[PDB]
């Protein structure tokens, strides 16, 4: 019934985000390291099971330290905001 | 048909109000001026809207039936609402409302309620007949060697399977990511 | 004039609705009128609303709340699902059976209004049925009804003293019955029927009557089979009370003891695979929910 | 012939309120004569054997399918016309021919109920209908809707769920051969037996033999069977058996109690194209409920 | 009904009936109808 | 081979006797229900917004106890969501309740 | 709104029915009635739906896949087939009634006869008519339609539809009555059709097919019951093909140019 | 919507229904007929008619209307200065001389003739809320204008308003079709008159 009210904004020069948080994924070659360290701590350093994780690190490290890095996108929310702010703002007419 | 710009003078009403007090002097409302009301855009209202709300909140699944809003030609519409079934339009809640309006206009019935129930029962009868007709038509086709590729159930199952398979991939990936997070 | 034409316009035919477009609660029935556009019409973004829908919408069905809003945006959503769910119910075609044994409300029985019992709960609902804020429901309505009774004080007195003086003299426990009867007759006069909002029954889901047989090419069907998915093996309360999804409805299914070891082979992913179900019965409840029952059939 | 004659129907005598002399002559007499001529030309050894016995013994036969077709059509037409008596009001030729506007008329099966079996004094049928259909109005509208929906030739039956006498392994036991569970309505098209204890699983058996024949050919050719194909066949088999699997077993016989014809030959001649619903309405008010009451056997309400 | 109520918690209508002879008149009418003659 | 255990945060448990759509089995649905997760359970169970006078409940510590944080700090209007007058009366009730020492 | 088409020389048909085929009353039974009935039923079925903007041929094509949309398909198929039958039996398409050019006569085209020679076993047209009637009687018990169709392979077949089954779509031919017993080979053909439709990957479960018809003869009892009473259906069809409007027919054959 | 209403259009609205203002249609019809035969008169006179619309999906209507009325259309965005700065913007594209039958004369044009400016004699705008600069160029350059005025637009910017919906393709196409037909009839009348007086 009595939900919190909606607060508008005074007219603004523009609507944008300073540093948008764009989605990104880890290499998982560091994750492989994290799992291998867990195996070393629990099973023992270079223990048999850790060896499988050891080889996984070898595969992820051979060519690049962080492995192959791709899927590095950027968020275009600033573009859309600047595109349709003039319509979405609900400013009074002239 | 309400009239804008009319003020009921104290002399107009001699009888006591609901609380038994005789009105002898104008009140605060009468003092104020009402130019804004003259220039304000009128608020359009129809009795049919109450019935339309009542119907669709009494027959929720009637909303499931799609309704086309693109008018064909509203001017060229000759409807005798003694029988709601009418060529050129479907059988829908609007048929009930128009029939109720016709019943009251002719004064065959009394208040909103009776005419509404009468039209409603007619609408039930026509809908039951149509549903049975569809079921029997289906039976006709299969009895006579009719081939069916994909039914509604299997169409739904197939689309659901596509979504589930995508979900399966996502959840396994999320699980290993969560293993990554907790392994820290 | 123009007002009457607008009353009959297809936009006006749609009842005003302001329910949320994105509801994250339990869904028991449709809450928005589906709008469909003809292919040519969609080709020209002419859904019939005030403003053209953006070209990105390829679906021909949408549900909307407001024709136009402050943000120059039409509040719509291109979902059109519910119609498919209803058609799937009609696929199975299992008829609706009244839960309380109530006879079909699609028939104005002559004797149905006749056979009746005293309903004091109706008297309660006449003032506490508002179920709204205290300062209005508990004070304004009570004042209004008390004023109404003031007008029906002498009439009750004369009737009781004329027709039922013995019970009044005896102060019988049955005296309350005359009060209930009096109030009923006073709110059972002309124009007193008022309006009652409640799901009549199937509510448009299925105008199918029980009894007919689904004659099939291989012979009259005695039990109906429909593909479906078992939702979870965690069931409910560990009271052998599972859940399963069948043709757009989540319906409970009855299991024989020691269910199939398929769930043991792989668990909480059982939704991946499809099974075959029998539809035991379909009876709806007061909320509009359909408590459809099913049973799992597996090769032996 | 005499075996296919009814005391109610006489040459040159209209069935009051249903058809004129021409209507009966074309719908009944011409058709029964044609069916008799065709059957006799197709089989001399037919007159001594009742149609029901012929259907029971001869069935599921591709070579002799038309024998069953014609005999069942004749039996269906006779059974349907047996229950008709004649409604007092609204003579067939008296009322005017119905035009296009008849389509838009709102049916009143939800409102007006007539020709109640209680009027004839048969309460057993009263209870049976009320139990298996909730109310007479629902039962009547179901019948009218079902028969009306039939596009071509077909019949609607008030069959009874005669529980099998120990899955048909026993028979003629006291009170069990006439013990039914509930009433149901079935729409048969182009000479389909209302009772479907026979002709049940015919597609299933055809699929079984087809799969076996395909398997034999494959093994003779040496082609190895494909597991998924067998799984698909198993699923099709499972759905087919599970569909027609009554609790008693061996399917469940559906004895016929009352039939309503749908073929245009019955009504097109006199009631016009648009009058089908009118024909059904007039029919409903022309049922001799005594005959169906007699046909109705005992209930199973014992356990 | 007011004055004729059997509830110990009553309203002013009982007082109005008592002061203005209303309830007394009603009881007298009931008695005259029922008590005497009884033919 | 694959592990049979999945977290509740990735398994949408469809309620019984409710319509569903194919989309409801996708991660989009769980993300939506997570973002749009409302607290209407409070709304139906907060008697404070039902219309009752908050100041009356100053003698019932528990009723106000659900509008104080762990250490007793009064929740801001946003969290409670009451009307301005109801919140101000609630604050007076709890402050009073502290004065008598029930809190 | 679906309206019955206007036929040429409508006054002549109203005065007397198609000569050598149906009486005035009979023609009024098939056309001018039961056709307005068909149109009205279809309009009541599709009013307010996207299908109401399409023609009967297109709606029946769109509806074939949907199981529980069969009423509209059935209605549309009847309307389309009926007008096909009326056109191919119309005494004269050209509006020369005022000119009174009764000399006009219609004969089969040489290409059409050549096609008969290619099809079947090179039999004569009269033999085709005789065996066509033969099948019409033996495998259509109730109502139906008689079709002489042409496939992609350039070979005429005879389709014995037992209902409003359009030849255009073989999944909806309705050529075998399953209510009666069925032979092994026919059931094998049915299973093969099951497989063929199953092969299709389209989300709507549809299959390509052309099989457009050339000859239409109405077998519904709305046509012969009055003129040919009962059981005389064979004589009705026989006379129908005797005086068949050939100009429209041989035009229905793809001229190849 | 009511929350967007511009009060200068109070006389054009019939009331508000379901959250939107409803335009009076008798007034719309009167204005539309006035605008329609203003277009016809200009077409008969032999002037240049420009049809301006920049909302998505309108191009088909503009092109069809222009070709029926032998006029011009701009479905792309209006270029500021097209009328006030014509020599700089449109001075590079070549013109032609046509006779009373709208038939080219196939005659070369002197550099001064090509470098001149051609001014539309009538401007039709389908979205006057977005093409405001086009309206201001017309008002400054003395060119009569016709526009579809919603409950958000200013009717005083345009010589001949046409109150109506502007956000629907069907509405603008319907209005623009009526205008184009009127212009086409004027063109036919001119062609008939100059073919035979
Ligand atoms: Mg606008």
């Amino acid at each position: 019934s009595g939900k919190p009210p909606v607060y508008r904004l005074p007219p603004l020069p523009r609507l944008k985000v300073k540093k948008p948080i764009i989605r990104q994924e880890a290499n998982k070659c560091l994750v492989l390291m994290s799992n291998l360290l867990q195996c070393w701590s629990s099973y023992g350093h270079m223990s048999p099971k850790c060896a499988g994780l050891v080889t996984e690190l070898k595969s992820c490290t051979s060519e690049s330290a962080l492995g192959k890095r791709n899927n590095v996108q950027k968020s275009n929310i600033n573009y859309h905001a600047a595109r349709l702010y003039d319509r979405i703002n609900g400013k009074p007419h002239d | 048909g309400h009239i804008i710009g009319k003020l009921v003078d104290v002399t107009e009403q001699p009888h006591a109000n609901n609380k038994g007090l005789y009105k002898t002097r104008p009140n605060s409302s009468d003092k104020r001026v009402g130019v804004k009301r003259l220039y304000r855009p009128p608020k359009l209202t129809y009795v049919e809207d109450r019935l339309r709300s009542l119907f669709y909140k009494q027959h929720p699944w009637e909303l499931s039936r799609p309704k086309i809003l693109v008018e064909n030609e509203i001017g060229d519409e000759n409807y005798d609402w003694s029988h709601m079934l009418q060529i050129g339009r479907p059988l829908d809640g609007e048929s009930v409302i128009q029939r109720t309006m016709y019943l009251i206009k002719t004064k065959q019935y009394g208040d909103m309620v009776e005419a509404y129930d009468h039209a409603r029962y007619e609408f039930y009868a026509l809908r039951m007949q149509e549903e049975t007709e569809q079921q029997v038509a289906l039976e006709e086709a299969e009895m006579f060697g009719s081939l069916f590729g994909v039914s509604a159930i299997e169409h739904g199952i197939q689309k659901e399977q596509e979504v589930l398979d995508v979900w399966e991939k996502k959840v396994v990936e999320e699980t290993e990511l969560m293993a990554a997070r907790t392994s820290n | 004039t123009l007002a009457e034409l607008l009353g009959r316009s297809r936009i006006a035919q749609v009842a005003n609705n302001h329910k949320p477009l994105t509801y994250t609660g339990k869904k028991f029935h449709p809450t928005h009128q589906i709008i469909e556009t003809k292919p040519s019409t969609l080709y020209r973004q002419e859904w019939g609303l005030k403003s053209a829908i953006p070209s990105k919408i390829k679906s021909r069905y949408l549900v909307y709340n407001d024709l136009d809003t402050l943000e120059r945006i039409t509040t719509f959503e291109p979902r059109g699902g519910t119609q498919w769910n209803r058609l799937r119910f009609q696929e199975m075609g299992v008829p609706i059976v009244s839960n309380i044994g109530r006879q079909n409300p699609f028939f104005k029985y002559i004797s149905r209004p006749e056979d009746e019992s005293h309903a004091k709960l109706s008297l309660f609902k006449e003032m506490k049925g508002d179920t709204d804020i205290s300062p209005a429901a508990m004070k304004k309505r009570l004042k209004k009804i008390t004023a109404l009774i003031r007008s029906f004080q002498d009439e009750f007195k004369e009737w009781l003293v004329e027709n039922h003086p013995d019970e009044l003299k005896l102060n019988s426990n049955k005296l309350e019955d005359y009060v209930v009867k009096f109030l009923n007759k006073k709110l059972e006069t002309k124009t007193n029927k008022k309006f009652n909002t409640e799901i009549i029954g199937t509510g448009g889901l299925s105008y199918s009557l029980p009894g007919k047989l689904k004659n099939s090419p291989n012979g009259v069907i005695q039990r109906t089979v429909v593909p479906g998915r078992i939702l979870n093996v965690v069931k409910e309360n560990n009271d052998n009370k599972w859940l399963a999804a069948i043709g757009g409805f989540v319906a409970d299914v009855v299991f024989f003891q020691s269910p199939p070891s398929s769930f043991n082979s792989m668990g909480d992913f059982i939704r991946m695979k499809t099974f075959l179900f029998e539809i035991l019965e379909a009876s709806m409840e007061k909320n509009g929910s359909v408590s459809m029952h099913a049973r799992l059939l597996e090769p032996q | 012939s005499t075996r296919y004659a009814l005391e109610h129907l006489k040459e040159g005598a209209p069935l009051k309120g249903l058809f004129s002399i021409e209507g009966l002559q074309k719908a009944w007499f011409d058709r029964v004569k044609y069916l008799d001529a065709k059957l006799n030309d197709c089989t001399n050894e037919a007159q001594q054997k009742p149609l029901e016995t012929l259907i029971h013994e001869n069935s599921k036969s591709a070579s002799k399918k038309h024998i069953v077709n014609y005999a069942s059509s004749l039996y269906n037409l006779k059974f349907s016309m047996s229950s008709l008596q004649g409604c007092i009001r609204t003579p067939p030729e008296e009322c005017p021919r119905l035009g296009p506007e008849a389509l838009l008329q709102t049916p009143d099966f939800n409102r007006t109920i007539s020709n109640e079996p209680l009027t004839t004094g048969n309460e057993r049928l009263q209870a049976a209908l009320i139990s298996s259909f909730g109310s007479l109005m629902e039962f009547r509208t179901l019948l009218i809707n079902s028969n009306l929906a039939i596009s071509g030739d077909g019949f609607t039956w008030l069959v009874a769920r005669r529980q099998l006498d120990k899955r048909a392994m026993r028979n003629d036991m006291p009170n069990r051969d006439i013990e039914y569970d509930k009433l149901f309505i079935l729409n048969t098209y182009n000479a389909g037996t209302p009772f479907n204890f026979s002709t049940s699983g015919v597609m299933n058996e055809l699929n079984n033999q087809y799969t076996n024949m395909e398997k034999q050919r494959a093994k003779e050719a040496g082609n190895l069977e494909d597991s998924e194909m067998t799984a698909k066949q198993a699923k099709t088999k499972f759905i087919y058996e599970t569909q027609q699997k009554g609790f008693s077993g061996k399917e469940v016989s559906y004895i016929p109690l009352l039939a309503i014809d749908a073929s245009p030959k019955t009504w097109l001649t006199d009631y016009g194209v648009f009058g089908k619903r009118e024909y059904l309405e007039r029919v409903w008010d022309s049922i001799e409920w005594k005959i169906v009451e007699s046909r109705l056997p005992q209930r199973t309400k014992i356990q | 009904m007011g004055s004729l109520s059997n509830e110990k918690f009553f309203d002013i209508s009982l007082v109005d009936s008592y002061l203005n002879k209303d309830l007394k008149n009603i009881s007298n009418k009931i008695d005259s109808k029922l008590n005497p003659t009884s033919n | 081979q694959q592990t049979k255990k999945i977290d509740q945060s990735l398994s949408k448990k469809l309620p019984k006797g409710t319509i569903y759509d194919p989309f409801d089995f996708s991660m989009g649905r769980i993300h939506l229900d997570r973002k749009y997760q409302a607290n209407k359970n409070s709304n139906r169970n907060d008697i404070m917004k039902s219309g009752a006078n908050p100041l009356e409940f100053y003698a019932r510590p528990r009723i106000l106890s659900r509008y104080v944080t762990s250490t007793g700090r009064i929740q801001h209007r946003d969290i409670t969501g009451l009307s301005a007058k109801n919140q101000r009366r609630l604050s007076k009730a709890i402050r009073r309740c502290q004065a008598i020492g029930l809190m | 709104i679906h309206v019955v088409p206007k036929l040429p020389n409508s006054k002549a048909l109203l005065q007397n029915g198609v000569p050598n085929i149906l009486s005035s009353s009979g023609f009024k039974t098939v056309w001018f009635d039961y056709q307005r009935y068909l149109c009205d039923k279809l309009t009541l079925a599709t009013a307010g739906q996207s299908l109401e903007s399409y023609y009967p041929f297109h709606i029946l094509l769109k509806t074939a896949g949907n199981p529980l949309q069969s009423n509209i398909f059935n209605l549309a198929s009847s309307i389309h087939n009926n007008h096909l039958f009326v056109e191919n039996i119309l005494p004269s398409a050209v509006e020369h009634g005022t000119n009174s050019n009764a000399v006009v006569k219609t004969e089969p085209s040489r290409l059409f006869l050549s096609k008969i020679k290619d099809s079947f076993n090179g039999s004569d047209w009269e033999v085709v008519k005789e065996e066509m009637i033969y099948r019409a009687e033996n495998e259509v018990l109730g109502q139906g339609w008689l079709f002489l169709v042409e496939n992609n392979e350039k070979k005429l077949f005879i389709l014995t539809s037992n209902n409003n089954g359009t030849p255009y779509y073989f999944p909806r031919n309705q050529s075998f009555d399953l209510n009666s017993a069925i032979s092994i080979d026919e059931f094998a053909t049915l299973k093969q059709m099951k497989e063929l439709i199953g092969k299709s990957t389209k989300l709507n479960g549809k299959v390509q097919d052309w099989t457009m018809p050339i000859i239409c003869v109405n077998l519904w009892d709305h046509a012969y019951l009055h003129d040919y009473g009962v059981g005389n259906r064979s004589k009705y069809v026989k006379n129908v093909l005797d005086n068949l409007n050939w100009s429209v027919v041989n035009n229905r054959i793809f001229s190849g140019i | 919507s009511t929350s967007l209403w511009r009060s200068s259009t109070q006389s054009y609205i019939y009331g508000e229904y379901k959250g939107i203002h409803i335009i009076d249609l008798n007034q719309t019809l009167s204005y539309l007929k006035r605008a329609a035969k203003v277009v016809e008169g200009v077409s008969e006179s032999g002037g240049i008619i420009l049809f301006l619309g920049t909302r998505q999906g309108q191009k088909r209507g503009l092109e069809e209307a222009a070709k029926k009325t032998h006029g011009y259309y701009v479905s792309t965005r209006w270029i500021p200065g097209t009328l006030t700065n014509s020599t700089e913007i449109s001075g590079i594209w070549e013109k032609q001389e046509i006779d009373s039958n709208d038939n080219p004369t196939e005659r070369a044009l002197s550099p001064n003739e090509t470098s001149k400016q051609v001014k539309p004699d009538l401007l039709v705008v389908l979205n006057p809320t977005e093409n405001r600069n086009a309206l201001l160029e017309a008002i400054k350059s003395r060119v009569p204008t016709i526009a579809i005025i919603d409950t958000d637009s200013e009717p005083s910017l345009v010589t001949y308003p046409i109150p109506g919906n502007d956000d629907s393709l069907r509405s603008v196409n319907f209005l623009l079709g009526v205008l184009a037909r009127a212009g086409q009839r004027g063109l036919q009348n001119r062609l008939a008159r100059n073919n035979e007086k």
